[PDB]
């Protein structure tokens, strides 16, 4: 169900609409989860959902984390990823539902969480490599001796969707252009309504630029750089819907410096 | 202050031996100096040689601080890292040369690997500094070494670190202390170079004499090279910083005497000292009391600050005798001075009996015998 905690139009809308200073959002989050599971997997029998949510909140409270992606990513990590042989590897018994989840979520966050909280021996400098694979000596031997044979790769441009995310962040205006040019089509309108009823290209762009701002601000904090002053005025997520922030008469653009030249690299 | 600023200027126009030295507080001045440099030269955390285990080389310590600085300037934002570990490993491998109490032969073929011929740790260090400044985009590195008053013996070691490893134009040394100990230690282990049988046999005034001449000349010449005079620092003293008798006073100091002391009640420094003495001395405001306090303004800043911080402290404590509150302070100030004076130690046996005998002892030790009872702080010895 945790997939719901990471993929929820209801939760996203509610969170973004509420300010940053509410605190005690447990019940509303829970209701959002109930809804999202209803639409996504309606087939669940209406009580297993509460059972699971209670179970999760249980582990959260006993393990003394708070309801948040830190906790959720942690849970996901121990449940699925392990250290074996070379780098983290997914459990053989669990790979299938790994794919089920991946259908809904990105792997890199879990990968980072696991690297931080349960890294293997501090000897193999881990270079991020997507996606995750299980381990079998037999399959490995077959691969080594014969390699794999790709024929059908025409789905998304020709690359995995995850890169399209960073590509959009690096070309946000281009993303908006392409979205609009296609939004006039009935098909895409139908799909957008189906996924998020009230998407529209306006809130589309707003979300993209807000995400840019989030990445930026959390860059500053992660590099532990002085938490710029305007964060105090930063009070409502919608305030991330503008390329600059007004604290007191003065506008700040969000950009900072990055360790690597390509701030938009998956690495 | 001003001194540190001229020093900053001097080292700055030096990249354009390479060791500035500071006579002598000392540590405070050096720390301020380092803060001053924060013409790109990168500073090192101050080196406290006395605060190091008996088994390290100054070079390993330097390498450690350099490791941190390079690595963290590196984690900030590669192949430069990759290149650095090569030099690091070369240092590790050639490191034994210093420690080894014997030559192991296997080090020979080790030296047979590959630009002077051998395994010169000093040249290795020079490529090290080359990499360091190349990566930090700085013109040079400052190596800042504390006085070795608490251990004047370890300093020798820093001296050889300098001589053998720091003969480079992208490194600059900042030494601090009293050159008298430098002279002694360098002399002491100059003498250690002779053969024991040699001196054991030639214990006659003549030969004693010429070997003394030789050792002393070598000490002088080696100090010349290691601490070339031009870049040495004399430093201004506290009394030099204060009017001798009022006909001076560049940068009035002024000290705090009362807890309130809202920066306007500061009773000078000379004036506070004069009050403390006269009233604790019942001394009048004449000429001798002045000169008495001049022979007080000499004392090392730590001693004077303690003795004049416990003075007004206890005066305020008692006020919510000046001579006894001051006498208790002088006791703490000169205790080991008085202790080595061989004079009364217990405080329960003060009386006036012990005072007369102790005055007799002081006058005999000061010789005098003419105005010794004046108790003038005019003796050559500061004790």
């Amino acid at each position: 169900m945790e997939r719901f905690l990471l993929n929820s139009t209801v939760l996203l809308y509610r969170l973004s609409t509420v300010s940053l200073d509410e605190v005690s959002l447990d019940e509303r989050v829970e209701s959002s989860v109930f809804l999202a599971q209803y639409e996504q997997a309606r087939s669940l029998p209406d009580h297993v959902a509460k059972s699971a949510w209670s179970y999760l909140v249980q582990q959260i409270k006993q393990r003394n984390m708070k309801l948040g992606p830190v906790a959720i990513l942690r849970l996901i990590a121990e449940k699925f990823i392990k250290n074996e042989k070379g780098g983290p590897k997914i459990d053989l018994p669990m790979f299938s539902e790994w794919q089920t989840l991946m259908s809904r979520v990105s792997c890199l966050p879990i990968i980072a969480c696991h690297q931080v909280f349960n890294p293997g021996p501090a000897s193999q400098e881990y270079s991020f490599r997507w996606p995750l694979y299980p381990y079998h000596p037999t399959v490995e031997d077959y691969i080594t001796r014969e390699c794999l044979h790709e024929t059908h790769q025409h789905l998304n441009g020709s690359t995995s969707a995850e890169e399209c995310w960073l590509d959009a962040l690096k070309h946000p205006e281009a993303c908006l252009r392409d979205f609009e040019k296609g939004w006039a089509s009935q098909e895409m309108k139908q799909l957008c309504a189906q996924i998020d009823p009230s998407l529209t290209p306006r809130i589309f762009k707003d979300r993209l630029q807000i995400a840019c701002n989030i990445r930026e601000i959390l860059c500053r904090v992660a590099q532990g750089v002085e938490l710029p002053e305007w964060i105090a005025s930063m009070q409502n997520p919608q305030q991330l819907a503008n390329s600059t922030i007004l604290h007191n008469g003065r506008e700040y653009g969000f950009a900072t410096v990055w360790p690597i030249d390509d701030k938009y690299s998956q690495e | 202050k001003s001194l540190r600023d001229q020093l900053v200027e001097s080292i700055r126009n030096s990249i354009a031996r390479n060791v500035f030295f500071v006579d002598g507080g000392k540590t405070t001045f050096i720390n301020s100096v380092v803060k001053s440099l924060n013409v790109n030269i990168k500073c090192l955390p101050t080196i406290d040689p006395t605060k190091l285990p008996r088994h390290e080389p100054i070079l390993v310590t330097v390498t450690a601080r350099l490791n941190k600085m390079v690595s963290d300037k590196l984690k900030g934002y590669r192949k430069q890292k990759e290149q650095w570990q090569n030099h690091l490993a070369q240092l590790q491998r050639g490191l034994h040369l210093l420690t080894d109490k014997e030559y192991k032969p296997e080090y020979f073929s080790d030296a047979l690997k590959l630009s002077i011929g051998g395994q010169d740790l000093s040249e290795i260090f020079e490529e090290l500094v080359k990499r360091a400044c190349e990566i930090l985009d700085c013109k040079a590195i400052l190596i800042t070494f504390d006085d070795i008053d608490t251990q004047f013996d370890a300093g020798w070691d820093v001296l050889e670190s300098i001589r053998k490893f720091f003969n480079s134009r992208k490194l600059v040394v900042v030494a601090t202390g009293d050159l008298r100990l430098y002279s002694q230690l360098i002399r002491g282990k100059q003498y250690e170079n002779y053969s024991k049988t040699l001196l054991e046999q030639e214990k006659e005034s003549v030969r004693l004499a010429e070997r003394g001449y030789m050792v002393e000349h070598l000490e002088q010449q080696y100090l010349l090279k290691l601490f070339p005079v031009q870049k040495r620092i004399q430093l201004k003293t506290m009394l030099q910083l204060v009017g001798e008798k009022g006909k001076a006073g560049k940068e009035e100091i002024k000290v705090k005497t009362e807890p309130s002391m809202q920066d306007i009640d500061a009773i000078d420094v000379r004036q506070a000292i004069g009050d403390a003495v006269r009233e604790g001395l019942n001394l009048r405001e004449g000429s001798d009391a002045d000169m008495y306090v001049n022979e007080l303004l000499k004392q090392p800043v730590r001693l004077l600050m303690q003795v004049l911080q416990d003075f007004y402290t206890k005066k305020y404590h008692a006020t919510s005798s000046v001579p006894n509150l001051l006498r208790n302070a002088l006791y703490g100030s000169m205790l080991s001075n008085i202790y080595r004076a061989g004079l009364n130690y217990e405080q329960h046996r003060f009386g006036m009996d012990s005072l007369c005998k102790d005055i007799f002892t002081y006058v005999k030790q000061d010789r005098d015998f003419n105005t010794g009872f004046y108790l003038r702080p005019q003796s050559e010895s500061e004790a």
